[PDB]
């Protein structure tokens, strides 16, 4: 599920017979977003022709084509072109957007604030996390709209980078709503609870976890050619490849909507029952439209994607299985990763400038 | 380099210390005492927990209070105030029986409204306390309160006159919505006396961490 | 009288000199390690070591060579706002509110700082303090007094009063033998350390004096005040020579320091920045910016190699 | 006492005679700049 990994083709429908070996001039490898695990391909003529991995023949021509060197597959390009139509200003602004925030945020905290609370730490690493989201980001701009201009380990390298990005980001989410639950109902143990060096030790284990869960995702990602363009996606082994795609898929969702939701719920709803004690309706109302705007952004801009994956993943339940349901399910994919790309590159300006001694530190560092 | 680098690695050591020592300070709570005629709070000071800046220190419910008695400094107060920014909470204490003696109620509020209204003290807050409520209740339902305030809150009632120079004391905060003042009357019982401290502390030190995490 | 042996101004004397022009210091040190804000500062003879006061509750030597710390010592009294470095290296002085100065020998063996000597008895608050000698070591307490004192004998050796107002600083001539003091009611006095009395008495201030530094030469001081001026006077003219103020600046002043050669005339204001004035031409030379709170301490080294500035915010720095 | 003239005389007059020997006025190499 990186940048939708969209396919060129993804074909539902197998052969009962046996193809000729001399009309397999080419091979290519269908991604995870397809139903069912299969192979492509390539004959003289621009027909395609499909066939399942689970085959015993299948193993035999997809081995000596490349020790060299039926029924069509619905070509995925009405989805790229309508895509090539405003991807690109979409995540260039985005990227845009989130690198002057994170950066504005990571300066701050360097010049002015100097890493003296934990959340100050959690910041940071939340912040650089955005910035490898936003590293990735525009190198997939790019391959959007054009072929992939770089090579497997690069493609490989990125995808690395996004998902560590993105699930230490989600991580860190969690982790500044259990400081603030921490500094809100256990003030007076906070006070010994919030160090530094455990803000450190909680950081470096976020980023071990986060590595760890995107190394399932680095292993089984690479890139190849399909006919003249190239293209870098997810492709599981045919042995269990469904059970790793809802592994996939649900590790995110168990991420998306489930762990950092009941987390928030858990934390913020404790936060709101201590602010009767503030005793202050110009702070206690703008305290709580301020939580109540960070879940529904959070559930506004999560949601969407996690459902999109879940409809992608099971084919099967709610049958989509038409080609073109499969265009536009792909195009949702599309538009709800660039609202979770959004998602993060405003999670700094809604997590830190919101802040009035943030701001402070801004216009001291303006000026 | 030898003595360069026992120098860099000295430096070293009194850095960690230094982050310690810091990390112990954060950790523990700072409180000052002011008062007109008498700053040294007898009602916390009675506890059984426990030179011109008076330092006591104290543990309870976990968590380590200091508190600073500013009695001999009889300088010009404006001169060194500005030494005490950036404790957690300013313990005011006023003398509930000073209302009637010769001004004195007076100069415990000119002394409130100066402290209260300084551009060193305006993120903390005011945990006030009214001392001697038995024998104010003998001086209020035996003189009247005309002698210190005109209005004496009409019926002139302890419960009244309490109320109203409670009122008085939180008409001085002009910064209502930055400084909230937590007023208390003295107990017998110390253990109330310091638990509504503790409570004006921890609620300081949520307002604190929602202005360093954001939420205010 | 003393408006007899007055002649003119000295902007009318010293209009025929060359003016310095514009001058631009850079920060080549930065120190951090204080977490509190820093107050008070002294320099060494050998331009190496200095000293700095934090409300931390610890006092550290600055290498300024190497920007490395040297000695650490804890202050049972966190409301510290004075610290004398003595010319010879060996004792440290530090008081505060706690009306308590004490020493600190910074040559021990096992790098065991302890404190050296107590002196007590002050009514009011330790505002200034610089060493004599070793032994002999002048403060000015809060009680609008200052007292000199003996480290192994421990009583008031000297005691000078005269002030009406709450004494903020002194000021030792670089003869060792008399020295200046300045208090809140607009009054810079001078003093001997034999005699042991009021000597002068220089007036022109209209709100509370906190600076005051002696010439290079030893025969002129400057005094600062908190309404945006800083007046120089004459020990042997008995007249107010020049007036610095400016009509940007309407801030108070907390530190006044010299330089080696006393051209320059250095100031720490509460406008988050320093001022470096011309010391005859009366007019502003630098203004040294990057400090996020008001400069608190400012400090010239004795060969005038370096200036060292330290700010409420943690952050002390050398200019050169 | 002194004239006002004789003190503002002497103050220059140390001045220019000290200001030789005035690594703030002169802006000395960094060879010669231990800062």
């Amino acid at each position: 599920s990186l940048a939708a990994d969209t396919p060129t083709a993804c074909c539902f429908s197998y052969c009962s017979r046996q193809i000729p070996q001399n009309f397999i001039a080419d091979y290519f490898e269908t991604s995870s977003q397809c139903s069912k695990p299969g192979v492509i391909f390539l004959t003289k003529r621009s027909r395609q022709v499909c066939a399942d991995p689970s085959e015993e023949w299948v193993q035999k021509y997809v081995s000596d084509l490349e020790l060299s060197a039926c029924s069509e597959p619905c070509q995925k390009i009405n989805v790229k072109q309508i895509a090539a139509r405003l991807l690109p200003p979409l995540y260039s602004l985005v990227f845009i957007f989130g690198f002057v925030g994170n950066m504005l945020v990571i300066l701050i905290l360097i010049n002015c604030k100097r890493l003296k609370s934990m959340t100050d730490i959690y910041l940071l690493n939340l912040a650089i996390s955005d910035l490898f989201f936003l590293l990735t980001v525009p190198f997939w701009a790019h391959y959007a709209a054009a072929q992939w201009d770089f090579g497997n380990t690069m493609c490989q390298l990125l995808t690395g980078l996004y998902f560590i990005g993105f699930f230490s980001g989600i991580f860190f989410i969690i982790l500044l709503t259990i400081d603030r639950y921490l500094a809100v109902v256990h003030a007076v143990f906070a006070l010994k609870a919030r160090t530094v060096t455990f803000g450190v030790v909680t950081s470096v284990i976020t980023w071990v976890v986060a590595v760890f869960a995107s190394l399932p995702n680095i292993i089984f990602t690479r890139s190849q050619k399909e006919g003249l363009h190239y293209t870098c996606s997810s492709h599981f082994p045919y042995s269990q490849y469904q059970f790793w795609k809802n592994f996939q898929t649900l590790k995110i969702v168990i991420l998306g909507l489930v762990l950092p939701l009941l987390v928030m719920v858990i934390c913020y709803s404790g936060i709101l029952k201590t602010l009767l004690r503030c005793r202050n309706e110009k702070k206690r109302h703008r305290a709580v439209r301020l939580i109540f705007t960070i879940m529904i952004v959070y559930f506004l801009f999560w949601a969407p994607y996690n459902i999109v994956l879940l409809l992608n993943t099971f084919q099967e339940f709610f049958g989509l299985n038409n080609c073109s349901s499969s265009n536009r399910l792909d195009q949702a994919m599309q538009v709800t990763e660039t609202l979770g790309m959004t998602h993060c590159c405003i999670n700094p300006i809604i997590y830190a400038f919101v802040g009035e001694k943030f701001r402070n530190y801004l216009l001291v560092f303006f000026q | 380099s030898a003595e360069d680098k026992a120098a860099v690695e000295r430096s070293k050591m009194i850095d960690r210390n230094l982050r310690e020592d810091g990390e112990k300070a954060a950790r523990e709570v700072k409180l000052l005492l002011l008062g007109a005629g008498e700053s040294g709070k007898c009602t916390i000071v009675k506890q059984m927990k426990i030179t011109g800046i008076v330092e006591t220190h104290f543990t309870f419910k976990d968590l380590h209070f200091k508190m600073f008695d500013v009695t001999a400094q009889r300088s010009e107060r404006k001169k060194w105030i500005h030494c005490f920014e950036g404790v957690t909470a300013i313990i005011f204490c006023v003398a509930l029986s000073d209302y009637d003696l010769v001004n004195r109620m007076h100069a415990s509020m000119k002394l409130f409204d100066s402290i209260c209204n300084n551009k060193w003290f305006t993120d903390t807050s005011i945990i006030l306390f009214l001392n001697k409520k038995d024998l104010f209740e003998e001086k209020i339902k035996k003189s009247p309160l005309t002698i210190c305030y005109p209005e004496y809150a009409g019926s002139n009632t302890y419960e009244e006159a309490a109320a109203y120079i409670q009122c008085q004391f939180e008409d001085l905060n002009k910064r209502k919505d930055t400084k909230e003042i937590y007023t208390h009357f003295t107990c017998s019982t110390d253990t109330k006396n310091v638990q509504f401290v503790f409570d004006a502390v921890t609620d300081v030190i949520i307002k604190n961490n929602l202005k360093d995490c954001g939420l205010f | 009288a003393r408006k007899a042996c007055a002649d003119a101004t000295l902007s009318q004397i010293t209009n025929n000199i060359d003016p310095v022009g514009r001058i631009q210091m850079r920060t080549r040190r930065t120190l951090r390690g204080h977490l509190a804000k820093i107050y008070a500062m002294h320099w060494g003879t050998d331009s190496r070591l200095l000293v700095s006061a934090s409300q931390d509750g610890k006092l550290i030597i600055w290498d300024s060579y190497t920007t490395n710390k040297v000695h650490a010592i804890p202050l049972r009294s966190s409301w510290v706002m004075t610290c004398a470095y003595a010319p010879s290296g060996n004792y440290v002085a530090c008081g505060g509110l706690d009306n308590i100065c004490s020493i600190y020998n910074l040559k021990t063996r096992e790098g065991n700082v302890r404190v050296s000597r107590e002196l007590a008895g002050h009514t009011g608050y330790l505002s200034c303090c610089r060493f004599l000698d070793d032994n002999q070591i002048v403060t000015s307490s809060g009680d609008t007094t200052c007292a000199l004192w003996d480290i192994e004998t421990g009583q008031q050796t000297t005691t000078f009063t005269g002030h009406t107002g709450d004494v903020m600083s002194l000021s030792l001539a670089p003869d060792t033998r008399l020295f200046v003091s300045g208090a809140c009611d607009a009054s810079a006095k001078l003093w001997d350390v034999r005699e042991g009395m009021c000597r002068q008495t220089f007036t022109g201030h209209e709100s509370d004096i906190n600076a005051i530094c002696f010439f290079p030469n030893g025969n002129a001081f400057a005094t600062g005040s908190d309404d945006a001026t800083c007046r120089l006077f004459d020990l042997r003219a008995d007249q107010e020579l020049m007036t610095y103020s400016h009509d940007n600046i309407i801030c108070g002043i907390t530190s006044v320091s010299f330089s080696k050669s006393g051209r320059l005339l250095l100031a720490g204001y509460d406008d988050f920045n320093c001022n470096v004035w011309d010391a005859l031409k009366a007019d502003r030379a630098g203004v040294l910016a990057g400090h996020d709170n008001r400069v608190s301490c400012l400090g010239v080294t004795d060969d005038g190699m370096a200036v060292a500035t330290g700010s409420w915010d943690s952050f002390l720095k050398i200019w050169n | 006492r002194i004239k006002v003239s004789k003190a503002a005389a002497d103050l220059m007059a140390y001045c220019e005679a000290h200001a030789k020997e005035d690594p703030l006025l002169t802006p000395v190499p960094a060879s010669e700049n231990p800062f």
